[PDB]
């Protein structure tokens, strides 16, 4: 990832945003993940 | 969320709750991008045309809930108001440009299960989600419909609702409304104008328009819902904040804590 | 008509006290 902002000023969380408990982390697709997904045909 | 469906619990750790004081009342969403800030709609804080201008003590938020109203206590962390930032330049008057704010909690929120941040795009992030026709995700407790069968007020869900929506091309967005839009908004929905359906209504505001990078696997706040005529008007799209342009404010207030 | 400006979504709890017909309708 990348830091962007100052640890002491932000606070706590920007190293591990945007990953959720209860799927990201344990592995877990959420019901409409797919959905999205596979709407990124960007390279 | 109109159209939209029960979100499985912990789906969005990040989604909030903006929440009056007293009288008790749930006004907007709201983001958590960090354990001291909340990210959510300007017009949720302050909008003179319908004497609505709170400040810290008015009110506060809870964050990790899933119920719109028990208090499910052992999960949803409440958290005080230190001070509230709106985006100096937000025209409340006009079209609404500019729809922001920042919310810095008294007191850090413990992460959990049901509470972590999301994070806030990248020039590279943005410029590659964020297109017409990706589709992106959003999260509230407002209404399931714009009108109401009046003798019933319930159209109100009874758990936070999520809907997947795809971003629709600058010009329509700009054809669909007689409103002024600007480069500080994009707008979602559908034109297909049947396939599927949904979109953010009234009570959505501040909640955030999220997409998952299948490049490093997180979630993005590319936006910030802001306004829109009706709900799921055919031939409307809905209006969100453009957070990767207010970037540079979230920095400047964040840096300085205003 | 003699308008439009947008309709901000944070629910119109300013004003949950709102329109309909003197009621009669299916
Ligand atoms: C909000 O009220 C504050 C505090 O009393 C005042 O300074 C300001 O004029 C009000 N906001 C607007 C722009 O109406
Ligand atoms: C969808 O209907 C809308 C709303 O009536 C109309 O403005 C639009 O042109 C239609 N889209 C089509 C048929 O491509």
């Amino acid at each position: 990832f990348h830091t962007f902002f100052n640890e002491k000023t932000f606070g706590l969380g920007e190293a591990d945003c945007g990953l959720r408990p209860l799927f990201e982390k344990k592995s877990l697709k959420d019901t409409t993940e797919k959905e999205l997904l596979d709407s990124y045909i960007d390279g | 969320i109109v159209e939209g469906w029960d979100a499985e619990k912990g789906i969005a750790p990040w989604q909030v709750m903006l929440f009056r004081k007293s009288p008790q009342e749930l006004l907007c969403g709201a983001s958590l991008i960090s354990d001291r800030w909340v990210l959510t709609a300007a017009h949720c804080i302050l909008y003179p045309p319908w004497d609505k201008n709170f400040t810290e003590n008015d009110l506060l938020v809870r964050i990790g809930k899933h119920s719109r109203t028990r208090y499910e206590r052992n999960v949803e962390k409440i958290s005080m108001l230190e001070k509230i930032y709106v985006h100096p330049r937000y025209n409340w008057r006009e079209n609404l440009d500019r729809d922001i704010a920042l919310l810095k909690l008294k007191k850090p929120v413990p992460f959990s299960d049901y509470i972590h941040p999301v994070c806030l795009p990248d020039k590279q992030t943005v410029t590659s989600l964020l297109r017409a026709g990706y589709k992106g995700r959003v999260t509230g407790w407002g209404n399931l419909r714009e009108t109401w069968t009046t003798n019933i007020n319930e159209i109100q869900p009874s758990v936070l609702q999520v809907v997947n929506l795809p971003i629709v091309e600058r010009p329509v967005c700009k054809a669909s409304t007689r409103i002024r839009i600007t480069d500080n908004m994009f707008c979602a929905g559908f034109k297909v104008n049947d396939t599927k359906r949904g979109d953010a209504c009234e009570g959505d505001a501040g909640g955030p328009f999220v997409m998952k990078s299948p490049f490093n696997n997180r979630w993005y706040q590319m936006g910030i819902v802001s306004w829109g005529e009706g709900c799921d008007r055919k031939g409307k799209y809905g209006f969100y904040t453009h957070v990767f342009r207010l970037k540079r404010w979230i920095q400047k207030v964040i840096d300085q804590f205003g | 008509k003699s308008s439009d400006k947008p309709n901000p979504r944070g629910y119109p709890g300013k004003f949950c006290a709102n329109d309909s017909d003197t009621l009669e309708l299916p």
